[PDB]
């Protein structure tokens, strides 16, 4: 709870070592705030590749949907974070999951101009 | 009041000395003394002293309060000539119409605009949708894109109403008090986008008015959302700022509320003809408004000729443009329910306590019909209908219900703790023998950090009786004081006479040994 909240903040802030310390001390890697947002959601949205990696290594739900329907793959695709998208897929992220508007990661990447990522996602099912 | 003189009330954040200056010119021309005062909380003092038959001859305030004043007969009807009305934009006269009658003179037009830091952002965004990407860039430089007051719905409404939200529907010269537009698709879309900004960390749900103003005026955030009343503090900060049209959402203009600063004539004034001459021939002139505007800016103004001069300033052109794309604040008394309902919905959605759909569904009913009432921060009162509305219970933070009935179902077991008090609403029911058990349950939930919703079938007799008993016992007060307290908040309470008897007997039991201290 207390550590979960600090892990959410450190994952958002991109503080690699703080994330590792909080995890070693027992912060739930699947902690949720009131929006159902998890550290993996925040690390993906804010572009923290190394934090995404370590969270997934220790059991972060790659397919967690927050209270609004967003998955980590949705959030990374908004910004065209190809490295993060690749490791999400490697851990079993569902390319076909839809957000609250019915959009997949592919749709989302186009909606924010990241058509380099759209081209890679288009080859996937 | 006093004959042959004019007394004017206007808020302290307005150009009251410019106004006083217009009064002096009136006094010089006519011999009629004009006195301008700015009492603290004058919008509350006015309905009290004016019902007496005193107070000012003229009161300046945003038009939305004036519908309530007019309901209580506190404002004189005005009948300006069409040749005079044509000096002002037609929509400003609409804002001062109540029951088909004009009840004030429009003065100024107030709407929120986008205020941006030209040094951090020479080209402000045209759309809301691009603000997340902008915040990504600015966060990389230790700044943020946007901070504004998330505690008051007045400030979030422009986004919520953009795609189709509205307060009360206006048709055929009248507001339909049952047609509220807070839970339609447009309102849901706008609040959903606001929540996305917060849950993704572009904004903080705890940002209030002071926090946002300080951050903008210190160069920490590229944008804020605020009105002309804020320009002076920014001028002092020496931030190089612009004021522009609000971003669009789904290609639709942001739709801010529009307030028309207006001058109403006290129905009790003995100087109504004098007040009209002052307002029509002295204040509502280029020179009169210029005198007031010099003191503290009015923003945009209702007088066409002077608005065309002022609009050369792009901050004022932007104020008027945002007002053209906005929504006149309804002037009906039901707006008090609207403001409370939507304030709760936005705070709950911004904190994640409720989904967007549930938050707006509850606010819709609260604004258009009614809802459970707060007695104490942990104690709420209402009907069996309310006990079937999970969205309305969650909106209040309910964690437990006392079902004071023999027949009413428990709809949400496993979401809330339930306590049954199985009595009928009749003269034979012994409700006082349940008082201690009910009070102990309320306190138990209270001390565990919860909140109790007490209900019966109608929420007027059995459940009101339990709340009254709680108040008398906890605060050591008499029935008459507790009853007045609850009646003030839920005016339809009416415990049956036998329950009133049992409460009066409880009162002497609660207070039997009180006289010693």
């Amino acid at each position: 709870s207390d550590l979960g909240k600090k892990l959410l903040e450190a994952a958002h802030a991109g503080q690699d070592d703080e994330v590792r310390i909080l995890m070693a001390n027992g912060a739930d890697v699947n902690a949720m705030d009131n929006f159902g947002v998890t550290p993996l959601h925040l690390a993906a949205y804010w572009g923290h590749f190394e934090i995404v990696e370590v969270l997934l290594k220790y059991g972060a739900d790659v397919n967690a949907s927050d209270a609004t329907g967003d998955t980590p793959l949705h959030l990374a695709a908004k910004w065209g974070y190809l490295g993060i998208v690749e490791v999400l897929l490697k851990y079993g992220a569902d390319v076909n999951a839809q957000d609250k508007f019915g959009k997949t990661a592919f749709d989302i990447s186009i909606d924010n101009g990241n058509e380099d990522l759209a081209e890679i996602l288009q080859k996937l099912n | 009041i006093e004959e042959g003189k004019l007394v004017i009330w206007i808020n302290g954040d307005k150009g009251y000395n410019g106004l006083a200056e217009v009064g002096k010119k009136f006094e010089k021309d006519t011999g009629i003394k004009v006195t301008v005062e700015h009492p603290d909380k004058l919008e509350e003092k006015f309905p009290q002293v004016a019902a007496t038959g005193d107070g000012p001859d003229i009161i300046f305030w945003a038009h939305d309060r004036f519908g309530g004043y007019a309901q209580s007969g506190l404002l004189a009807e005005i009948t300006p000539a069409a040749a005079f009305q044509d000096k002002l934009y037609p929509f400003t006269w609409d804002a001062v119409r109540y029951n088909g009658k004009l009840i004030a003179y429009p003065i100024a037009v107030e709407a929120l605009s986008l205020i941006y830091n030209k040094d951090l952002l020479p080209n402000p965004p045209k759309t809301w949708e691009e603000i997340p990407a902008l915040d990504k860039e600015l966060k990389a430089k230790g700044k943020s894109a946007l901070m504004f007051n998330l505690q008051e719905p007045y400030f979030t409404w422009p986004l919520i109403a953009a795609d189709g939200g509205y307060a009360f529907k206006y048709a055929a010269g009248k507001y339909d008090i049952k047609d509220v537009g807070v839970d339609n698709a447009g309102a849901k879309a706008g609040l959903t986008f606001l929540v996305d900004l917060i849950k993704n960390k572009h904004m903080n749900a705890d940002t209030d008015y002071s926090i946002a103003e300080a951050a903008f005026n210190k160069g920490e955030t590229a944008m804020t959302i605020n009105g002309p009343w804020a320009w002076s503090n920014i001028d002092t900060s020496a931030v190089n700022y612009g004021v522009t049209v609000l971003p669009t959402f789904k290609g639709q203009p942001s739709k801010p509320f529009v307030g028309v600063l207006s001058a109403g004539i006290n129905a009790a004034s003995p100087n109504k003809e004098l007040a009209k001459e002052f307002l029509e021939n002295y204040l509502l002139t280029d020179e009169g408004l210029e005198a007031v505007n010099k003191d503290k800016p009015l923003g945009a103004v209702a007088l066409k000729s002077y608005e065309e001069e002022l609009a050369k300033d792009p901050r004022i052109a932007a104020t008027m443009e945002n007002a053209q794309k906005g929504e006149i604040m309804p002037n009906i008394p039901q707006m008090s329910a609207f403001w409370y309902a939507v304030r709760t919905a936005v705070i709950n959605a911004a904190s994640g306590r409720q989904t967007v759909d549930a938050a707006l569904a509850a606010a819709q009913t609260n604004a258009a019909a009614g809802g459970p009432v707060e007695i104490l921060p942990f104690l709420y009162l209402g009907s069996a209908y309310h006990a079937s509305r999970k969205d309305m219970l969650d909106a209040l933070g309910i964690t437990a219900l006392i079902n004071v009935s023999a027949n009413c179902p428990n709809h949400f077991e496993g979401h809330y703790q339930y306590k049954s008090i199985p009595v009928e609403d009749n003269h034979k029911a012994d409700i006082s023998s349940w008082f201690n058990e009910a009070i102990d349950f309320i306190d138990s939930i209270k001390n565990a950090g919860g909140r109790v919703f007490v209900h019966s079938q109608a929420g007027i007799s059995r459940s009101a009786t339990i709340c009254l008993a709680y108040l008398m016992r906890t605060n050591r007060v008499k029935l008459d004081e507790a009853f007045e307290f609850v009646k003030q908040r839920r005016s339809i309470i009416s415990p049956n006479f036998s329950f009133m008897g049992q409460l009066l007997q409880f009162e002497s039991q609660v207070l039997a040994h009180h006289h010693h201290h």
